[PDB]
């Protein structure tokens, strides 16, 4: 697992890890479109690293 | 009727046995002088299972005390309830094993084993109809782990259809008192899995964890660990010694717990265990007993039960209680934890009820469960063993009296074989 | 002139025999010492106990019963009880070692050493009788000793006596409530053994009795004693037609003529009504119509089966008390007019009614109250196929992986013995559906 | 379903050489496996049924229940390879009276008994390939003393190798047997 | 997780729930093997079998 | 609402009304063994020490449990359940 | 390597209305409010069918040794090994365990030389192969533990040839069933339910389930009387073959 296969592992089993991360959320600014469930969940981590 | 004979070996085995016999004596109302001062008539109906009647009306345990050094038995005789034992059953050498499995199995054990076989043959032949043997020993020492396994091999060869039951103290890596623990542990497991009909593993680390967390007592000593082990082991044969709603002797447990012959390693647990100051506040009921019993920390082993799937489990209830409640609780826990129970063995919980509770309890439960989590304990033992054996360290002591590295190699391979065949049934599906 | 012998094998059989014999002694007025009191005679007439007891000539009476076991604990409990002087001391046959839930052990290893004494005592009991009616056998089916010893006993008495009636009252394991892990195996083996050897079988699953105790008797933690007491009440209601006068008498021999359409089909389930506690027993009429309505309620079945899932084939009525034939006929007409219960097409009438005058006897220390009218539900229906089908799948899951088979193989039983039992189960299941289809 | 249809000397229900040997047959498997492979003993393709739990793994002649597979032919015969393990088969028969009978032949059974619906019978298998001629004439005449009019179903259980099922109508020998029905000796 | 959501233009609650699911990587670690290399930037965390 | 004794020491297989009667008509559930007031002055009167201890260290440290356990009364279920007539008449009710 | 830009991948139907701080479950304690579903541990699967990480083989070193008489001859269509010195002169006690160790190897020509070397060794050997049996137990358990289809598939063919090559070999192998049987149990039912259509894989015996069944078949006839009970003890599924 390269920190990305983990994403599929979590997304594979919604029952084991239920939450709002399983589906896409609207953004707080109307300028930005809502992201994919996988895409929005990487962009959080890049923020955490920074 | 259906009596059994006790054999204990090594310092650890004798320490276990002394407390076990003291507990049984208080359970049956036998004073340290051997005189019956009991209060209930049921305390003597089935005394012949463990005790022999002598002229003059005293009772003596049929325990054979075996050791390779006279130091520890002089201590166990001088202790309380040490006068119960027949002095003719004491057997000993004058040299000692020196924590060397080879020396306690080939050189010194062989020449001394004749006397112990003679005395145990006399003890087994005297009784009307034998039920089985029980052995208490530790796998971390030389004289015990070696001579006891040789004795079990001999007794199994002479008695093919009897039940052999043993209690094992396995050396955990976190708390280790001997530098050579993996060697004799693996060597003894090799013979134990082949010979013993039933085996139970006790870890010292789990005992210390239980004493520190549940009992919450500041300074545990070896007395408390022995007390817990003795209570747990007496809870197995409580139902054989006493009546109950569902009587179930040792043979009945084995049939329902061993699906395949090579899988006979179990972990045990006792409930309830409470601190001294918190006993005024708890309400003892069956659901409380079950939820404390199925707890991971309650188990007597370092193996963690949720890391594997329970093949079969057995619960023994002491005291009087309703049958419907026990069945409903068993079904409830089985349905709530369906992930940890294998799916090709439906209704894999066994329950038995004995109407006489232990001294000091209104209810008590003993738990025996066969789980696939013990594969971690075997894996960790082998890793240390191969780590020491790759560089041939501490090997000349064992090879100085007629052993060769091929025996060590086959012993290691057999242990890995057990791990593979034991984890095979974890992932099998319908 | 009429006599029957009860054979209790296994721990469950012994524990239910205790309750039923206590009930019989209280019903016939015999003290636990076996001596009828000189004063305070509760029952008129003579030789009513002759069906169940035997007169020693001067003094006490001895039940026509024999207890069998391989483990001595319950036998010693009985022998040191309050009924020590009741039974003949040498008819409480106790073994030495327990079979430990192993049907092969109870059929090939240690049951043979005792079966000779069993048959000797059975003969010494039977030769006393002259107008013997039949044998009653009680056995928990999920236990090795009970299953194996019952199989051997039925096999031996099939050839020793032949055509004589035998009644088996099994206690099948619940669909989801169980105590052991291997009860499907020996249960199937015992069913194979007794399919061709008994005349009538009764289903007595424990889960249904638990449900009955919880809903009606208002008991939240019932134990085995209550179940045994209700089973004893059912047996007493069944046997009351032999030792008591009534408007319409029913004999044991008149069961295969009314309840067994084909030799293969003799398994059937029971029920009993009313079952009410004394705290609310006196607030309702307990009329015959309402008791027979409660009898036909699918939730009151003594076994965990749903009669609504199949057609009714035969149904036998036994009423004891002050019932009237016209009221019984009205109740039968109402039940026939009801639509939820459907019968097979080739059986126009499927009701046989028996009427007795003696009200049921209450037991001190029990749970039931005193009632005039009671009805025993004995019916044969195609709906009992589900209990066979479910245990069939319970068996296959373990049998595919050779689970727990070595313990039975090592006791002299061949590996292939399971397959023909499975074939007999499959053929029995196909028979039930074959009969159930219309023409 | 083979009713109102002509048949004189032979009529096959299953035959392992074809595009799809079994249309009408229905397969039910729990722990077994079904495949068609060539045989080393006879250089030809043979169907395979194997697996544990002999009772659960089987194949039925009709695809669905609730209909008749009617055939009037009195003599039955099969081609089976002896695997020295468990194997059994059943046949559904109709007698003069409008009631049905079951006939069973079991490899592992050693006792026989007659019942109104089932008449089990032990059977013995020699080594290698062999053919079994199921009379079905005296079997219904001896077990129930009733003539035979109609046979409904035939069922084959697990752990056996099958080459051809057909009805001979009478005792036949090899020379009059046509070559495709003959099993050519390797 | 406040400033992280502010930079990502997402709700505060979803980022916290997104963290919680990822923290359940111990279940992936508990099972045998399943090597990990959690980089997300400057520091790289390598996890062998155990 | 709360029949007092039925929860802690569970009552056995019997009718709810009968066991409720048994656990209500029994002694205790009242009376002042220590003569304590609920207002909170006899707290300073009383001592609050249990006389069921001993000592420890250097040998064994578990201690026997509190008196909340049965003794002598150990007796099987068949002894309780099955007696012949020596009970109260279920239907006496003197008139 | 390629990876799509994560800040661009977007969804459409999800509505961009934002609740914000205007929220709260306080004062609205209805019985239909949603609850949490807590995290639960997944089903353990262990490593029963995982790869074994094949250990190093001594054959590769011993080929680099230049002390095994064997040469790859390409004169034929398929490469055929030629014996510089005839195998009858060689000491089977020393060389035969080494060639069995080469069964693990996969890289050319170490894999190629192993199987061809073994087949000639067993075929030409007449009576001196029997004493080497105790030393062959270590390699066979190691290779079978690799849990890989190709290595297991080929070496079960090796095992069949070993028993049939000479007499009395099956009898001496009976005590050693406990070290090799457990792998056979795992793949005993590893067969494919193809159904009706032709299985064209008969040409290459790559079906594990069929290979194990026939390998156990040869064990019983040659092993002797005691052979059957040893197999049934090791694997519970097995059924008698020689017995009627
Ligand atoms: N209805 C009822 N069933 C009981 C009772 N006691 C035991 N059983 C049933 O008996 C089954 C097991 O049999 P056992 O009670 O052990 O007695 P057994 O049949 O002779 O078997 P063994 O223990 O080998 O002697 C359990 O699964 C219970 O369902 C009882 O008191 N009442
Ligand atoms: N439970 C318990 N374990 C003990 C006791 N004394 C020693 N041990 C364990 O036994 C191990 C040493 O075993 P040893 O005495 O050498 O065995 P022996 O050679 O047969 O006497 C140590 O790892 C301890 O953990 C005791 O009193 N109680
Ligand atoms: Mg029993």
């Amino acid at each position: 697992m390269n920190l990305d296969s983990i994403f599929e592992w979590i997304l594979k089993q919604p029952i084991n890890y239920p939450g709002k991360h399983q589906d896409s959320q609207p953004r707080t600014n109307p300028a930005y479109k809502p992201l994919e469930a996988k895409a929005q969940f990487h962009i959080i981590f890049k923020a955490t690293g920074e | 009727m259906r009596e059994i004979v006790h054999i204990q070996g090594g310092q650890c085995g004798n320490q276990i046995g002394a407390k076990f016999w003291e507990v049984i004596s208080d359970e049956h109302g036998i004073d340290p002088t051997g005189t019956y001062h009991g209060d209930s008539d049921l305390q003597l109906e089935r005394i012949n299972v463990y005790y022999n009647e002598a002229t003059g009306g005293r009772y003596v345990p049929r325990a054979i005390l075996m050791d390779l050094e006279p130091g520890t038995m002089d201590s166990v005789r001088a202790g309380p309830f040490g006068q119960l034992f027949r002095p003719d059953n004491f057997v000993f050498g004058q040299t000692g094993a020196g924590n060397n499995w080879a020396k306690g199995h080939y050189t010194e054990g062989a020449e001394l084993i004749d006397s112990v076989l003679d005395v145990v043959r006399k003890e087994a032949e005297g009784c009307d109809c034998l039920q089985g043997f029980q052995i208490t020993h530790s796998l971390g020492g030389g004289t015990g782990s070696g001579m006891g396994t040789l004795l079990i091999s001999k007794v199994r060869e002479e008695y093919p259809d009897r039940i052999m039951e043993t209690f094992s103290v396995v050396p955990s890596p976190k708390v280790s008192d001997t530098v050579v623990e993996p060697y004799n542990a693996t060597l003894s497991v090799h013979q134990l899995v082949e010979n013993a009909d039933e085996c139970m593993v006790i870890d010292n680390e789990a005992l210390y964890d239980i004493c520190f967390r549940t009992l919450k007592l500041t300074t545990p000593t070896y007395g408390d660990l022995n007390h817990l082990v003795s209570a747990a082991m007496s809870g197995v044969t409580c139902c054989l010694r006493f009546p109950g709603q569902l009587n179930s002797d040792l043979r009945k447990l084995a049939v329902n717990l061993i699906p395949f012959p090579r899988l006979h390693f179990f972990m045990i647990g006792f409930a309830p265990l409470t601190s001294r100051g918190s006993q005024q506040y708890r309400a003892l009921t069956v659901p409380e007993l079950t939820q404390q019993m199925f707890d991971a920390k309650n188990m007597m082993c370092a193996a963690d039960p949720r890391h594997g799937r329970y093949l079969t489990a057995s619960a023994l209830f002491r005291g009087r209680m309703s049958t419907k409640e026990v069945d409903e609780q068993m079904l409830n826990v089985q349905n709530k934890n369906s992930s940890y129970f294998v799916e090709w063995i439906p209704n894999n919980i066994k329950s038995s009820i004995c109407d006489i509770p232990p001294k000091g309890l209104k209810m008590a439960v003993t738990f025996v469960g066969n789980s696939t989590a013990i594969q971690e304990m075997f894996k960790r033992v082998a890793e240390q063993f191969t780590a020491m054996f790759r560089r041939k360290a501490f090997l000349h002591w064992y090879t100085g009296e007629g052993m060769d590295e091929m025996e060590f190699t086959e012993a290691e391979s057999n242990m890995n074989d057990l791990v593979s065949e034991y984890q095979q049934y974890q992932d099998a599906t319908a | 002139m009429r006599e029957v012998i009860s054979i209790h094998v296994g721990q469950g059989g012994i524990q239910v025999g205790n309750a039923c014999w206590e009930l019989f002694c209280l019903e016939h007025g015999i003290q636990p010492d076996g001596q009828m009191p000189s004063d305070r005679t509760i029952g008129g007439g003579d030789d009513a106990f002759n069906t169940f007891f035997s007169e020693t000539g001067a003094g006490k009476h001895v039940p026509r019963a024999v207890f069998l076991d391989l483990e001595p604990t319950v036998i010693d409990e009985v022998r040191t009880g309050t009924y020590r002087q009741l039974f003949h001391p040498e008819q409480l046959i106790s073994g030495k070692e327990d079979a430990a839930n192993n049907f092969a052990r109870g059929h090939y290893t240690i049951g043979k050493e005792i079966v000779d004494l069993c048959l000797d005592r059975i003969r010494k009991l039977a030769d006393n009788c002259t107008g013997l009616q039949g044998f009653l056998v009680f056995n928990s089916v999920g236990g090795g000793t009970g299953s194996g010893l019952g199989s051997l006993l039925l096999e031996r008495l099939s050839v020793d006596y032949g055509k004589k009636s035998k009644l088996g009252f099994t206690i099948y394991p619940s669909p989801q409530v169980s105590t052991a892990v291997v009860e499907p195996y020996n249960s199937i083996l015992s069913t194979h053994s007794l399919l061709e050897h008994t005349d009538v079988a009764v289903m007595l699953d424990n889960e249904a009795i638990y449900d009955i105790c919880r809903r009606n008797l208002d008991i939240e933690r019932p134990t085995y004693t209550n179940l045994n007491r209700l089973i004893a009440q059912v047996i007493s209601s069944l046997t009351a037609s032999l030792r008591f006068d009534g408007a319409l008498n029913v004999d044991i021999t008149e069961f295969q003529t009314n309840l067994v359409p084909y030799p293969r089909i003799h398994f059937m389930l029971s029920s009993y009504a009313p079952i009410i506690s004394a705290e609310k027993a006196y607030h309702e009429q307990l009329s015959v119509a309402e008791i027979t309505n409660s009898a036909f309620e699918p939730a009151n079945m003594m076994a965990k089966c749903d009669p609504r899932h199949g057609k009714y084939m035969a149904c036998s009525m036994m009423y004891r008390g002050d019932v009237v034939p016209k009221d019984v006929n009205a109740s039968i007409a109402t039940i026939k007019t009801k639509r939820t219960i459907q019968f097979v097409d080739w059986c126009p009438t499927g009701f046989k009614v028996g009427i007795n005058y003696q009200p049921p006897t209450v037991v001190p220390g029990g749970d039931l109250a005193k009632v005039m009218r009671a009805v025993c539900m004995i019916s044969n229906s195609t709906a009992i196929a589900e209990v066979f089908s479910r245990l069939d799948h319970k068996f296959d899951l373990m049998y595919a992986k050779r689970a727990f088979v070595h313990w039975y193989v090592g006791e002299g039983m061949e590996e292939g013995e399971f397959s023909e039992a499975r074939e007999d189960l499959a053929a029995l299941e196909k028979d039930y559906e074959e009969v159930g289809i219309e023409t | 379903m083979f009713k109102n249809t002509f048949q004189s000397g032979f009529l096959s229900i299953l035959y392992s050489i074809g595009s799809k040997p079994l249309q009408i047959w229905d397969k039910s498997i729990r722990n077994g496996h079904i495949k068609r492979i060539t045989d080393q003993d006879i250089l030809s393709s043979v169907l395979e049924i194997m697996g544990t739990n002999v009772s659960t793994n089987y194949i039925t002649a009709p695809a669905d229940p609730k209909e008749t597979l009617g055939i009037k032919l009195p003599f039955l015969v099969m081609i089976i390879k002896n695997l020295k393990k468990y194997y059994t088969f059943e046949v559904q028969v109709l007698d003069d009276k409008n009631v049905r009978r079951r006939f069973r032949a079991s490899n592992y059974q050693s006792t026989t008994r007659v019942k109104p619906f089932i008449c089990t019978m032990p059977m013995r298998l020699d080594e290698g390939w062999n053919q079994i001629q199921f009379n079905l004439s005296d079997f219904t005449r001896r077990a129930y003393a009733t003539n035979y009019i109609e046979t409904l179903r035939v069922q084959i259980h697990a752990n056996c190798r099958i080459r051809r099922i057909y009805f001979s109508d009478r005792l036949y020998s090899e020379e009059e047997l046509p070559p495709e029905f003959k099993l050519f000796l390797p | 997780a406040g400033p992280i959501a502010a930079s990502c233009y997402l709700g505060k609650d979803v980022v916290s729930s997104a963290h919680n699911a990822f923290i359940q990587a111990v279940s992936d670690l508990t099972t045998l093997g399943h090597g990990l290399n959690i980089d997300f930037g400057f520091v790289k965390v390598y996890v062998q079998d155990r | 609402g709360y029949i007092p004794g039925l929860k802690p020491n569970n009552h056995y297989g019997a009718s709810y009304g009968e066991i409720a009667k048994n656990c209500l008509s029994n002694p205790k559930v009242a009376q002042n063994p220590f003569k304590l007031a609920s207002t909170g002055f006899n707290y300073q009167r009383h001592d609050f020490r249990d006389p069921s201890l001993t000592a420890t260290t250097h040998k064994f440290g578990a201690q026997t449990l509190l008196k909340n356990h049965p003794s002598i009364d150990q007796k099987s279920n068949q002894w309780q359940s099955q007696t012949h007539d020596s009970f109260r008449n279920p239907l006496h009710k003197p008139n | 390597q390629h990876a799509p830009v994560f800040e661009d991948s977007q969804a459409a139907t999800v509505v961009n209305k934002f609740q914000g701080l205007r929220q709260g479950t306080g004062g609205k304690t209805s019985t239909q409010l949603p609850v949490k579903q807590p995290f639960q541990a997944p089903n353990p699967i262990c490593g029963a069918f995982k790869k074994r990480t094949i250990p190093v083989s001594e054959f590769r070193r011993y080929y680099d040794r230049g002390d095994l008489p064997i040469k790859v001859d390409h004169q034929g269509s398929v490469n055929k090994i030629i014996w510089v010195i005839q195998p009858d002169q060689l000491d089977y006690h020393h060389y035969l365990p080494i060639f069995f160790d080469g069964l693990r190897e996969k890289l050319d020509p170490y894999r190629f030389l192993a199987i061809l070397g073994t087949y000639d060794l067993l075929e030409k050997g007449s009576n001196k192969i029997l004493p080497v049996i105790p030393q062959l137990i270590i390699p066979v358990k190691t290779a079978l533990n690799t849990r890989d289809n190709e290595i297991i598939g080929i070496m079960l063919k090796i095992l069949q040839r070993l028993v049939v090559s000479g007499d009395m070999i099956g009898e001496a192998l009976v005590p050693y069933y406990r070290q090799i049987l457990p792998i056979f149990n795992l793949y005993k039912n590893c067969n494919k339910n193809v159904g009706d259509q032709i299985d064209y894989g008969q040409r290459k015996k790559l079906t594990l389930g069929d290979l194990i069944q026939e390998t156990l078949e040869l064990f019983e006839q040659t092993g002797g009387e005691d052979a059957f009970i040893n197999i049934k003890y090791m694997i519970p599924t097995y059924e008698s073959c020689v017995h009627n």
